[PDB]
Formats: C-alpha cells, structure tokens, sequence
C-alpha cells in the first residue's frame, strides 16, 4: 500500500515517523483517505496546529492523487462528513475515540475538548 | 629488582600454562601497581576484542529468528551507542524508555504472530505491539474515558517527549522486516549481500567502526570466496554460517607485541627457546599440566607409532626441559597446593615432583653433614619449600551518635510530627541531614502475572474499597483493570475478583454501619509557646472515622491516637475509631483538654530531643513487649519475674522475623546504627517504649 | 458416614443405595492425578526437545545418551571395545548409585571372564537419598553377586567405645527393618588401648545418656531445657581443663582440652539459633560452618552498590552523601554536620570523584577498587575495630566475584544492573558462599550430619537424637522387584512401606552419628510424645529411630524406658538425670 | 587426593624393593612374596613416569570421555558446551504448559483447578523433586 | 612455504597454491557424501546421520575429516 511510500517521505522529512506511526496504529487496514487524513493531521499536531479545516487538507493534496486513489468505497465518498464517520475510528463527540469532528475539522479528542470549551466560550 | 642494582625489564619473562583465565588478575595488578612500585608488562596472546560490542550486537542479530525476544535482551541491544546516534536515541531518554517500557507492561514476544507461530493460545495483549498502542493511545488520550478498543490509555506521554515513541517504532518494524527475510534458505549467490545490506540498514559508520567493518566484509567475504570456489550450488540456511562466523571470527589472536621492551606474558609456544636470566612458571597442579587432548577416535596414525609423529604429551615434556636449560641465573616455580574453600589437599605435578625428588636425592643441607641420606633429603626437602599463607594481612570506629544542637520554632507543621512519629530511626535520617538510601529502579517483569502480591494488590485492594464505601459497580473497574493488564488472563481475574470482593464486602459495611457525612477544619493551636498549624481532613461532626486495608499494628493505631488528641486539643468532644482487615477496631475516649495538651507536650519534648539526638522509639517490638507486660485491671506495672521470660520470648519473637514475615531487624536503618542487638539498648529500648507509648493502653478499648 | 451395612447393631441394608454411597464414597473424586502425569510427560520432553536448538549438553542427559546407547542393537559392540580397553573396574563409594548405573555396569560386566569387577561400598552411611540415590538398587546387587568379606579394625577409637557400640546395636537381631544388613561385631586396635579420659582423677565411661523429668514434655521443653544443660557441661569442660584438672592421655601423654577439640552434631539449620544464643549467653565464640549462604545477601553488597552508583553519579549531593553516610567510610554525626556546611571540603571530595571516574572508565573494574580501598585506608579501621575482618573478607570476595563479569561485559550501566540482578536472587552456586574468616586457630564447632562424614573429631555431643518428623508424601520402592514406583492415590500399604524405609534411613543417620569419637561422645533422650492428651500411656518414642533400640516396638512410659535403660547400665554406658538447671 | 596417595605408594614400593628392607608389615610382606626384584623394579620405573595420564575419573567424566572416543553408535555431537542453571528452563516450561492447557479451560473446570493450587511456580514446586533423573512408573 | 617455493622454481607447471586446503575438503565432502552414501561399506555413517540432519553433522564430519 502507502507504507513504503510514507517511508519514502520520511527520507524526504516532509512528513515524521511519529505521524506514520500514529496513521498505522489508528488506521490498520481502514480506508486509505482516513489513513492519509490521520497521517496529515498528526503532522499537523506535531507542528503545533490547533485547528484543521477540511478544505486545505482536501485541496493541498501534497503527496498522492487524492482523489483517484480515494474513490474506491461505497456510495458517494465526496460527502467527507459520513465518509469518515463510517469508520470506526473516529466519532462525533459520543463515544471515547481518539479522532473528534464538530465544525467540518477534524483534529484530537483532548484537542476537541479544549476546542470546543473555547469555541462555546468565542462563539 | 631491588636487591639486584642492574637487570633490564627486558630480560625478564614469565610464561603461563593457561593464559586466558589468568589474564584479567594480571592486567588488574599490574594497572593497579602503585607509583614508585610501577613497572610496565606487555601481555602477548590476548583474545582478539578489537570492536566487542559491535561484534556482539552483530551476532545477536544474526541469530535472530530463533529468538523470543525478551525486553531484555532488546534493551541490552538497544544500549549500543552507535545504534542510539543511527536511531537518534539520547542518553537522557533512555531512561524514559526504561521506565516506560519496565511499567507500561512489554513482557512477552514481539508479537503475536510470533506467539502463534510458537503454537500458544493467543494472549492478544503484553506485546510489544500492544505496549505501543498503549503508549499512543496515551498520546492521543486521557485515562480517564475508558477504552476505545479494549486497550487502556497510558497517559505518561503527552507532551513533546514522544518522538522516541515513533522512533523506537521504526527500529521494530525494521527487525521485524529482516525477521521475516532471515529465516528462508539461499545459496550462496544471494547469500553474499546480506551481509552488507544489514551493515548498511542498521549501522552509521563512526570513526572508529570501519575497522570492525572492514573485519566483517573481510570474513563474510572470505566465507563465501570459499564456498563459491569449492563449487558448492545447493542452499543452505543460516545457522550454519552464523556458527561458522563466529567461530572464525574470534579465532584472531595478536601476537604483534612480542618484545616491546617491559616485562612478557605469554603461553608457551611450541618449540621455543630464547635464552634469559630470569624464567617464572605459574600453575603446575595436577591435571593442568600437561593438557590432554585425547584422539579423535578414528585415527590411524595413533595406531602405528613411527619416528615422526608429534604428540602434545610430548611436546609439553621437551618445552618444559627446554624452558629449563633456558634460564641462566634463576628459576621461579610456584602452584596452588591447597583448596581455598574446605582447607584440602591438592597436589603438584609429576614434572615438578620428579625435580625436587633428584634435588632432595642430590645435595644435603651444611647443618646435618652426617646424620642419615633420607633424613637429610627429607630436610633439604623440608628447607626448599616456603609456605605462604591466606590473607596479604596477616584509630577504630567510634560510636555513631553524638548530641546536636536543635532550635524549637514557634511554627510547625503537624505533617513535620507525623512523619517524624512514623518511624523515628529513619526520621532522623532521612529529613534532618538529608541523606536517603534512592533505591536504583528495578527490574523488568520477566513474564504476564500470574498472582497479585505486595503494594499492587494493595492498590487494588484499595481502589475496591473506595468505590465499595461508595457501593458502585465493580465490573467496570474490572474490566479497566483488564485492560491494565494487571489481572490474570480468562476466568481466573474473574474467580481473584469473587474472593476479593467477598472478603472488602466485609469491611465495607462496618464503614456503612456508622458512616456520617462530615467536613475539613484547619488546626490553629498553641502548646508549650509554640503554634501547630495544620488540615485535619474529613472529620465527622459526631466523632473520627478512618479506615484503611492493612493488618493491625501499633504504629498504625497511634495515629489515631495523635489524631484524637489534636481532635480533643481544638474542643471535639466524642469517641474515636479505625477499622481494618479482620475487623479490627480501635476505640479511644475523649478527655480534658489539659490533658490531651499535656500529653502533646510530653511528645513535643520527645520529638525535641529525638531531633538533637536520635531516640529510640522502636513501634511494634517494644509495644510487644510492654503490652503483655501491662494489666488493664489494676491500670499499673506488673514486676513478676515469671513474666520477665515470656517478654523475653515474645520480643524476641517480635523482632527477628519468621519464615512467613519480613524480619523487622532486617533493615538498613537499623543496621546501620549496630550489627547485633545488645541487651543494654533493649533496656534503653524498653525504658523508651514505657515512657513514651504507655498511655494508649490506657485508653485503649 | 452411617451408610456402612454393620451398623444394624451399632445405631440390614434392605436396599442396595445404603451400600453404593458408600461405594461411591471409597473413591476419591480430584484432577491433579490426571494434570501431574499429563504434565510430567510434556515438561521433560519440551526440555529435551529445546536443548537440540542450542545444541548444549547435561549431565542428566549425558548418561541417558549412554544408557539409550546400550538400548540400541549395537550394544555388543559397544561393550566389546569397552571390555578390551578397561579388563577391570573399581567403584568407591558405591552407597549412592542408581539403577541405571548398575545397568550399565552389570550388563557390561555380568559375564566375559578374563574381566573381573570389583566393588567396594557400605549398607550403611546412605545419607543421599534426595541425591538421586538408591538404597534398594545395592540390595539388588548382592541378590546377585555372591561373595561377601568384612574388616573387623578400627585404628581409631577407644576399645570401651568400640564394645559400648557393639553392644548398643547388638540388642535385636536385623534392627535395620531389613534382613540384608545384618550388624556384625568388629574389634578395636592393640595400640589405642591406653587411651582414657579422666575428671578430676578416676576416668569417665565412654557413652551416657541424659533424660528428662517429668510423665510428659514437649519439643519446647526439649530444646529450653537440654541447650542450656549441654552449654553449661561444655562449660565446665572449658572451666575445667583450662587448669589441667582433666586430661587427654594416650597412656601418659596428656594435654588439656580447648575449644577446637569440642563440636556438636545436629540435624537442621532453624533449630541451631538456639544452640548458638545458649552457648554465647555464657560467652563462647560459636561459628556455623554448615552455612551456604551467599555473600550477595549481606550488606557488604548494598554498600558496593551504593559507591559504583554514586562513582559513576558523582553530581548530586543526595547520592554522594549517601556514600558518605555508610558505615565502611567510617564517619560520625559531626563529621556529616562539618561535611554539609564546608562548601570548598565538601568539593574536594566532589572533585575527587570527577577523577575516580575517568580511572574507572579507563581502568574497568578492579584498580579502583583497589584504589579507594587504599586512599581512604579503611583497612586498618577494620582491624582496629573489632569484629570488622568479616566485614572486610567479604569485599575482596565481592571484588574478585566482579572480575568475571568485568571483562566479558563493557557498558558501566550493564554491571551496575548486574548487581541489583543478583541482589534479589541468592542462586546456589559453590562460588557464591562465604569464604572462612577465621579457620586458622581454636573455635568451636556447629556441623550438621550430612557435611560430617570422614570428618574425625575428639570429642562430640548430640542434643537432638530424640526428635523426629513423620514422612507422608506417597513414595515407595516395591518389595520385590525394587522399582521406584510413583502413586497418586493414598494407598496407606505404600504410605506404611515409605515409613518402614525413612525409619531405615533415620536409624542409618544415627549409626553415622554415633562414629567419630576417639575418645568419647554423649547425647541426650527424652520421652517426648506427638499426641495431644498426654497420660495415656502411649509414648511415641518407638515411632523414633533410637526408640526401637530401647522399646522394641512397645507402648511404654518413663518408668519402663528407665528400667530399659538400666537394664544394660553396665560400667561402659552410664545414665544420669538432669535437671533444669 | 586419591591420585596423590597412589604416587605416594609406589614410590615408597619402588625404593623398599630397591634396598630390599621395609619398615610397614604390608610391604614387607610384598616383598616377600616378590619374585623378580629386578623385573618389579624395572616395571615401576615403566609405570611411574606414566601417570600423568592415568584413569581416574568421575562418572560424568568417565562417560564424557568414552563417547568422544566412541561416537559413532551414539550419533551425538563431537564438542559440545555444558550448562548447569536448568531450573530456569523448567520454570518457562511449565508456566509454558500452564498457558496452553489452563486458558481455554472454562471457569468450571478451572474453579477446581484454582482450588488446590494457584501459580505454576507453586505447580512446580510441587513436582520438581521427580523431574531429575530416572522417571517413575505411575500406578 | 620456503619448499613451495623451491617447487615453484624448479618443478615447472604447477600453480602457486594446490587445491587441497583445511576449508577446500569441507565444502568437496559436503558435496560428496550424500552422493557417496549407500555404497555398502558406508553403515556407520549412515547410522550416524540418516536418523535426522540438518548438516551440522555432516559438516562437523567434513570437517574433521579435511
């Protein structure tokens, strides 16, 4: 699949272990856009970003073709909102999972709870 | 040296029977020499170590599949610091590593495949696999949700400290890699760049490194050079070179500083003779010398002696005759004559019982001219032989504690007297001077557990009985501690849980029984000049409740009682109580306030002059001692000398420990202040005890 | 329990369900005689089956490997060559031997003359039986050879010695519960005749028993009351002979009696602490020699930790003042005081350290230790101070310990991990027990029975003869065919052959006690009961090995035992009382 | 010690029968029974300087050294390294067999079983004392 | 040697280093005894090594026997 690729990259230093690491332990053998969305956000994270909207990730498409890649599972995917939902790895905010979306941002679930205790308190 | 004006170190040598084993005792001694005593050596012969733990580490990986990979022995490869710079590891994260990977519970194989492969029931958990989904789950997520996919969270690592995570990460999908590749069987063709792959996947070359790469090419280069032009073309597998590797690789000796100039060491060479002043022998015993090499068995040679042949019976028998027409001024011949262990008898060898048996037959000693020939060999015998002995040896401490001066301050925390009163003889130690013993960390589980003992199952113990005080579930934190990984796999944490929970249910409805809703107050109170401040916790209205798993004991009861009396100090009328395991129960009445501050006093006194001087309050020996001895009727001290054995006994009994319990003696506090209990301390012990921890008796009930 | 039919006049059966609960009852209903087979089998066999991979060897599959040899068809030319190689055999000590040992030498050696076999061994001194030794397999043997010789010297002991023991085992015929080892008298040497030992004057008999006073006691009363009777003899032994009163003569030739020439005899190590506090009560140096234990367990290897760990973290304070603080640097509470204030004294010994460590790193391991043995000169503190030579042998044993690790390991980490590794395991290694602080001159001497054997001594006590502790582990050897044959159930015929075999065993144990005495040994007996009511008139002294030398197999009491005793009280043995005293 | 005592007498032997009076009874009764002063001399004198190499062994030695002279029929390896800490080995290989045959059992037929013992270190302890050596025969 | 090189010097037509070396036979016995095997006159080590092998045996025996 994308490991030797993702490997690649490493030796490239666009993207860190770390965040491969974190996109196999939570994605297995998921769909390769949840994988791709966890390997993104991680980098992210260990950038040091606090929000992610779903349109730069989306049109950044930095090192695959997203989209040629991604369409491969049921129904239409390109409603990003149920297409990720439909894992199991991430959930809207009711069960105990480590990937949380509220606003069409997907980002970390101790990150969601600050994040959203500060976007009632903003807004 | 001395004794003679002129000798050169260069015309003395000593020769060695065996020389490996003997080696580390003469390379100690000699760098050990002191300044003007010094004299340098050259040691000749000595087993090739040029790169040891890269040659090590090589093998280890080249012995990789057969292995189960024990945490271990993957840390005790991990500590190679060229491996640490290739996998950007630091010295300062490693303990990190240490700890994380001692408590987050990586115990078994590297993964479960592997565990299937070695036919067992799959666990699905105490991998390494499972340690580092721990460990990310962590990173992702607090322990305080629950379980995503029936693994616990470990929240040890959130912050910017977890790229050893991802590194430590990669190192095991790399030797999972070559673990799946290392196992197959090749010819020879293909056998030849394994050997540089693997130098190349895991290794940065350092400045010192290529030569042991360079020794590694070298052999692997030769080994199959070898087998390539003996016309071989069937596979072969692994284990077969990996043996054959290190066994030629360690074969490498240095015979390159033969004469340096100092003193030399070295085994005795086949047929060499060099003339020399000074010759000295060591360890001629029996059955060392010479060494038997006994024939193979299918030998045909050995069958027809003829003029040629060259055995090394024989070949040891010149070199010593050899070796002894060798020497021109001296001869030093020494061996082990007696067993060091059981003071037996050993023997020397037949070579050097035949010496001194022509020596005795051939002179006689001046003083004895004409007395009788076996009576003067017998002498001359007698004479020749020196005889050393067992040990090179063949102001004292004083007593350890000495009056300090000690000022009272006029505020003082209460937490400063109940660690102080906890324990007294290592009180003194640990927060007056500021010495403590920092125990290293310890080791590494070797497999899942099995049973729960010791401070674990207490913590368990404990977190069940503050949700049972409460009368909530236990089958959520069962399976929290499940997913902890810290109860027995199947149906036994179940059948632990039962018995567990059957015998807490006991001691929680005690606590239910008279459990009253209560509040924290701030102790602000003055005795002898000198204000106490201090919390008091959780205090019932009507009276004091506390309860705690553990066995009953006399230190454990006189917090309370100093509870009750900072309880009575501040008004609080009322009863006090503890409950423990067994039902044990403790019970003290209210009293005057005076009182209850003069008995404050009298233990403020007691914890100024322990602070000065480091008293002797010993809590559970001496109240063993001083209870049986006490009558509760007459409220008095019995003085019967029938009793003044059985206090004997039961203290004695008390303080050295049983086959079951730890021994109360066996303490580095207490050992430190003396070797062996004396009778004199145990009076001053028991006038301690009955001066200080006489009243609870009196009130007990 | 009343389902047995009998019970009519007690409390017909009339229907066959009051007959088969008790059928069924007669069974016992468990899983561990199923799991310890099933796992025996596939312990030993994964064991076996591992060692193949790493290709290592052992001495229990050493000899398996011959025997299966043997077992092989080729076994006629293996032992062919044999034969012409080795026309001869000698075996010493042949009391511990096992069966397949006596396999392999019976079928190589039972026929083929022109070879002979010579085997030398005792019935008797068969003290190794958790050794993996046989006692039945040499009772195999002599069924079959038929050729059978006895010494009658001694060459050591006193001839009234040699006929009070003679005369002590000569009471009923094959006492051995066995009739094929048979006691026969055996004589004394012409030259040690003139040995004697005399108090105050007249000589003393060679045996005497010491009994208790009272219808029944306990094994309290047995250990509080003999210890300090046998401390106080001893006693007054050494009181005595240090003014030439008694005397150890070979005719004329006399010499007083001292410390070395006084040993005792026991049978266990949790009893001896009172033997040690009774005789040091009265001041006498006593030292354990039956001690293993290792030297890993003393606190001589915490202190080393302590100073390789603070040696290579020479930075915080803590850590280097908890070096300080132990007891082998030899400080006072003055000295840590003046120690913590003086910032310039206490960086001299921080900067010291920064030294220390770059030798250490340079050096290895056992220059340094020969170093700061030396810069502080601790030697001589501990031989000012008293007692201190133990505490420093240990050192030089830890330090030479090191050396083996020092060399095949590098890293500072893997060492210091090394030790807090064995800390926590004290293995059994013959290396790792405690080397003799001072075997050089007169102490006395606490051995066990089994370190005692060829051991000669002067003179010997023994306290503990009486007590006894009864075998209820299912293991016995067949009578006939002497196979050890293994059963799970309880079948109380095995259970009494095991006791009939572990009384053989004990009465063995008390014939190597009762040996060794040149001149002369006691001991002490009481008639200690293991039943709970007490006057009953049933001792439990004939369940003991020696109460079936006096008893016979009798219920008894202490009037009976006295007249047992005196009964052959004649001039040679003598009994005596004793009191609490 | 053996060995030594064994030198020890037959040099004494060799210098009695050379000066033809003894001192103790046993050699002066072998020296009466001697036949040949001159042939036993000369045979001691053959047989002292050769026993360096004389057979005395334990019987772990003894077997040692007669399978690497005889290997053939025993098919084992020529050199081999010999170990000693075996109890380790047998504490993974029960605990080994206590996973496999413990796990699936379900919670009635392992109520028992946790009945009479708990741990296979206890399991061990039990029936360590007939692992080593000949295995017994179960009625 | 010292002899090699006198053979080079005086015998014509021989290489510098012959085909018959310690680690040469071993590989030349690996190849040959499985083949060689079964020859009527090779019993003992067909006893010795057809039970089970994985080489080390045999190469132990190469060996030995170069």
């Amino acid at each position: 699949k994308l490991q030797k690729q993702l490997l690649e990259a490493v030796e490239h230093k666009q993207l860190r272990p770390l965040d491969v690491q974190f996109a196999l332990t939570v994605a297995g053998d998921e769909h390769p856009a949840v994988t791709l969305a966890a390997a993104l956000l991680s980098h992210d994270a260990g950038e040091g970003h606090v929000c992610l909207p779903l349109s730069r990730l989306e049109n950044n498409e930095a090192s695959h073709p997203l989209l040629a890649t991604c369409v491969s599972e049921i129904g239409e995917l390109q409603n990003w909102e149920e297409c990720l939902l439909a894992s199991q790895a991430v959930s809207r905010g009711d069960e105990p999972t480590p990937m949380i979306l509220c606003g069409d941002r997907l980002y970390l679930n101790r990150m969601w709870c600050n994040e959203r205790t500060v976007a009632r308190f903003f807004n | 040296l001395e004794e003679d004006p002129t000798l050169t170190p260069r015309d003395i040598i000593v020769m060695v029977a065996d020389i490996d084993s003997y080696s580390p005792f003469i390379q100690a001694v000699f760098g050990s020499a002191p300044a003007d005593r010094y004299l340098p050596y050259a040691i000749s012969d000595r087993r090739a170590r040029q790169s040891h733990p890269v040659l090590e580490a090589f093998i280890s990986l080249l012995s990789l599949p057969d292995s189960r990979f024990v945490s271990e022995d993957v840390l005790a490869l991990l500590d190679v610091p060229v491996l640490a710079a290739r996998f950007d590891i630091t010295e300062e994260g490693l303990r990190y590593l240490r700890q994380w990977v001692n408590e987050s519970g990586i115990r078994w194989g590297i993964d479960d495949d592997n565990v299937r492969e070695l036919e067992l029931p799959a666990t699905g958990q105490h991998t390494w696999r499972f340690g580092l989904t721990r460990m990310l789950l962590g990173y992702a997520m607090e322990s305080a949700q629950g379980e995503w996919q029936s693994v616990l969270p470990y929240d040890e690592s959130s912050g910017l400290i977890a790229e050893l995570v991802g590194h430590l990460a990669s190192l095991l999908m790399q030797l999972n890699i070559w673990r799946r590749g290392l196992a197959q069987e090749r010819p020879l063709e293909e056998w030849l760049p394994v050997c540089r792959d693997m130098l190349n996947a895991f290794f940065l070359p350092d400045a010192e490194t290529e030569a042991a790469m360079t020794l590694i090419e070298q052999q692997w280069q030769a080994i199959i050079a070898e087998g390539l032009g003996a016309q071989y073309g069937d596979a072969v597998p692994l284990s077969l070179l990996r043996d054959e590797l290190a066994q030629r690789l360690d074969q490498e000796r240095i015979s390159q500083r033969f004469l340096a100039g100092p003193v030399n060491i070295c085994t005795l060479m086949p047929m060499r003779s060099i003339p020399f002043k000074v010759v000295c022998l060591l360890g001629m015993n029996d059955g060392v010398y010479p060494r038997q090499l006994a024939p193979l068995g299918f030998d045909l040679m050995s069958q027809k002696p003829k003029r040629g042949d060259r055995s090394r019976r024989d070949d040891d028998r010149y070199l010593f005759l050899e070796a002894l027409i060798s020497a021109q001024q001296k001869l030093y011949i020494s061996y082990i004559g007696r067993s060091i262990q059981d003071n037996s008898e050993r023997f020397p060898s037949v070579l050097v019982q035949e010496l001194i048996d022509y020596i005795g037959q051939s002179h006689y000693l001046p003083g004895d001219e004409a007395l009788n020939c076996d009576e003067s060999e017998a002498r001359v015998k007698a004479h020749l032989t020196c005889l050393h002995t067992r040990m090179p040896f063949d102001k004292a401490h004083s007593e350890f504690v000495q009056p300090l001066p000690f000022t009272l301050p006029e505020t003082v925390p209460l937490e400063t007297l109940q660690r102080f009163w906890a324990h007294p003889v290592r009180a003194f130690f640990q927060m007056r001077l500021q010495v403590n013993f920092r125990t290293e960390d310890s080791e590494i589980p070797d497999t899942e557990p099995f049973i729960l003992e010791g401070l674990s199952r207490y913590q368990i113990n404990q977190q069940l009985l503050n949700a049972l005080v409460e009368q909530d579930d236990a089958e959520r934190l069962f399976r929290r501690f499940r997913a902890a990984g810290d109860l027995p796999y199947g149906a036994f944490g179940e059948i632990f849980w039962e018995t567990q929970c059957q015998e807490m249910q006991q001691l929680a409805d005690r606590v239910i029984a008279c459990r009253q809703p209560g509040q924290s107050m701030e102790i602000d109170l003055a005795c002898n000049g000198v204000q106490i401040t201090g919390w008091l916790p959780q205090v019932q209205p009507d009276g004091l409740l506390r309860w705690r798993p553990s066995l009953l004991s006399v230190a454990q009861g006189m917090q309370l009682w100093l509870e009750h009396l900072v309880y009575c100090a501040s008004g609080g009328n009322g009863e006090s109580r503890l409950f423990l395991r067994k039902d044990g129960e403790w019970r003290f009445p209210p009293l005057a306030a005076e009182q209850a501050l003069h008995y404050l006093s009298q233990l403020i006194e007691g914890y100024r002059e322990g602070m000065s001087a480091p008293l002797l309050v010993l809590p559970e020996s001496g109240g063993a001692w001083l209870k049986t001895c006490y009558d509760a009727q007459n409220d008095a001290m019995l003085d019967d000398d029938s009793t003044l054995q059985k206090a004997r006994t039961k203290f004695l009994q008390a303080y050295e420990g049983n086959m079951m319990v730890r021994g109360e003696g066996d303490d580095i506090w207490y050992q430190r202040l003396w070797r062996q209990l004396t009778p004199e301390t145990m009076e001053a012990i028991v006038e301690q005890s009955q001066r200080f921890l006489l009243p609870l008796f009196r009130f007990n009930q | 329990s009343y389902q047995l039919p009998e019970s009519l006049e007690k409390f017909t059966p009339r229907h066959p369900l009051f007959e088969a609960i008790d059928q069924l009852l007669a069974e016992p209903l468990s899983i561990r005689d199923l799991v310890i087979t099933r796992a025996l089998a596939e312990i030993r066999e994964t064991v076996a089956r591992e060692k193949r991979r790493r290709g290592e060897l052992g001495f229990d599959d050493m000899l398996s490997r011959l025997d299966s040899a043997l077992r092989s068809e080729s076994g006629e030319v293996l032992a062919a060559a044999i034969r012409t190689r080795f026309p001869v055999a000698m075996i010493d000590e042949f009391q511990d031997t096992d069966p397949q040992q006596y396999r392999i030498f019976r079928r190589i050696w039972h026929h083929q003359p022109e070879t002979a076999l010579l085997l030398i061994g005792d019935p008797k001194q068969a003290i190794y039986a958790f050794r993996g030794a046989d006692i039945f397999t040499y009772m195999k043997a002599r069924s079959e050879v038929h050729a059978h010789y006895t010494l009658d010297t001694n060459w050591r002991s006193a001839p009234g010695m040699v006929n009070s023991v003679n005369k002590l085992f000569s009471q009923t015929d094959d006492a051995f519960m066995f009739r094929e080892i048979p006691f026969i008298p055996v004589k004394s040497a012409g030259k040690n005749q003139a040995l004697r030992f005399v108090f105050k004057g007249e000589t003393q008999p060679a045996m005497k028993m010491w009994l208790m006073e009272g219808e029944s006691c306990g094994v309290g009363d047995y250990q509080s009351t003999m210890a300090q009777v046998c401390a106080a003899q001893i006693r007054d032994w050494l009181q005595a002979g240090q003014r030439g009163e008694a005397l150890l003569m070979n005719g004329d030739d006399a010499r007083p009696v001292r410390a070395s020439d006084i040993s005792v005899l026991v049978r266990s190590r949790q009893e001896a602490a009172q033997v040690r506090d009774a005789l040091t009560l009265l001041e006498i140096p006593s030292v354990y020699l039956s001690n293993r234990d290792s030297v890993f367990e003393t606190l001589e290897a915490q202190e080393m930790l302590w100073l390789l760990q603070a040696v290579m973290t020479p930075e915080r304070e803590n850590t280097l003042r908890s070096a300080l603080a132990t007891s082998m640097m030899g400080l006072n509470a003055l000295d840590i005081e003046t120690l913590n204030n003086d910032e310039h004294a206490w960086d001299v010994v921080v900067e010291e350290f920064d030294g220390y460590r770059q030798i250490w790193r340079k050096r290895g391991v056992m220059p340094m230790l020969r170093a700061l043995m030396s810069a502080r000169n601790i030697a001589e503190n501990l031989l000012a101070t008293a007692g201190g030579e133990r505490r420093l042998t240990d050192i030089l044993h830890i330090s030479e310990l090191l050396q083996e690790a020092g060399t095949q390991l590098e890293s500072e980490h893997a060492l210091v991990r090394w030790l807090s590794q064995h800390i926590l395991e004290p293995d059994s290694n013959a290396s790792s027990q405690q080397m003799r602080l001072e075997s050089d001159k007169h102490l006395v001497q606490i051995v066990t029975i089994h370190k005692s054997k060829g051991l000669e001594y002067p003179l010997v006590w023994l306290p503990f003869i009486t007590n006894f502790r009864v075998q209820e582990q299912a293991f016995y050897h067949d009578r006939h065919s002497f196979e050890a044959v293994l059963d799970l159930n309880a079948a109380p015929e095995s259970v009494d052959l095991a006791e009939a075999e572990r009384l053989a065993e004990d009465l063995r144990l008390l014939y190597v006690a009762l040996t060794r005495s040149v001149w002369h040994c006691s001991l002490g007996v009481a008639p200690l009961v293991r039943r709970r009511g007490d006057k009953k008139g049933d001792t439990d002294v004939h369940q003991s090995a020696l109460g079936r030398l006096l008893q016979k197999g009798e219920p008894q009491d202490a009037a009976g035992l006295r007249t047992c005793i005196e009964a052959l009280c004649d001039d040679d043995i003598a009994w005596q009382t004793a009191q609490t005293g | 010690e053996l060995r030594g005592r064994i030198r020890s007498n037959i040099h004494e032997l060799r210098i009695a029968c050379l000066r033809e009076t003894t001192d103790n009874p046993l050699y002066e009764r072998l020296l009466e029974e001697i036949d040949d002063k001159a042939q036993a001399a000369q045979w001691l004198l053959l047989a002292e300087r050769q026993m360096d190499e004389a057979a005395v062994f334990t019987i772990h030695g003894f077997c040692q050294r007669m399978l690497n002279l005889n290997a053939f029929e025993s098919g084992m390896l020529f050199e081999q390294q010999l170990i000693e800490d075996e109890s380790l080995l047998r504490y993974q290989a029960c605990a080994d067999f206590w996973r496999r045959h413990c796990y699936p059992l379900p919670r009635e037929i392992a109520q028992v079983v946790f009945e009479t013992w708990k741990g296979p270190q206890a399991l061990l302890r039990d029936i360590n004392r007939y692992l080593q050596g000949e295995a017994p025969v179960i009625k | 040697s010292f002899i090699w090189d006198m053979f080079v010097r005086v015998l014509p037509e021989i290489p510098k280093e012959s085909a018959f070396n310690k680690q040469s036979m071993s590989w030349k016995l690996m190849t040959l005894l499985p083949q060689l095997l079964e020859r009527e006159d090779f019993t003992l080590l067909r006893h010795y090594l057809t039970d089970d092998s994985d080489k080390r045996k045999l190469f132990q025996l190469s060996s030995k026997a170069a």
